[PDB]
């Protein structure tokens, strides 16, 4: 029940915002407030050709 | 939060190709067809001459 990483820094008031490769999630949006998504990043599978 | 990610794009009419009946005679200009037809026969008569 303790957040680490950038989300942990933001929720525990150690930072004002978390600029980076932060994916919008259900739980993260429950905990912190996200801005509009500025790049679409789902989950995808990479394989050797 | 967006429920569908998309963007602007251009829709155009896909040209359906039309097949002319003279398509196989198209590679050679009509004067070339006439010239080769004349050449065949002049060579043919000159063989037996
Ligand atoms: C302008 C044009 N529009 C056309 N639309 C069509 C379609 C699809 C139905 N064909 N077509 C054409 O073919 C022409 N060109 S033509 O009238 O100078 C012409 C006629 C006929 C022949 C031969 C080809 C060998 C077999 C015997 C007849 C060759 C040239
Ligand atoms: C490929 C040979 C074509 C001969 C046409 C003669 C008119």
């Amino acid at each position: 029940n303790v957040w680490n990483g950038m989300i942990g820094e933001v929720v525990y008031q150690r930072a004002v915002m978390a600029v980076g490769s932060l994916t919008i999630n259900e739980e993260r949006s429950e905990v912190v407030d996200f801005s509009v998504p500025f790049v679409e990043t789902g989950i995808s599978v990479m394989v050797s050709r | 939060k967006p429920f569908k990610y998309q963007g602007l794009t251009i829709l155009v009419k896909k040209e359906i190709p039309r097949s002319t009946l003279d398509s196989f005679m198209q590679p050679f200009q009509s004067t070339l067809w006439l010239l080769v037809g004349l050449s065949v026969h002049v060579v043919a008569v000159m063989l037996y001459l």
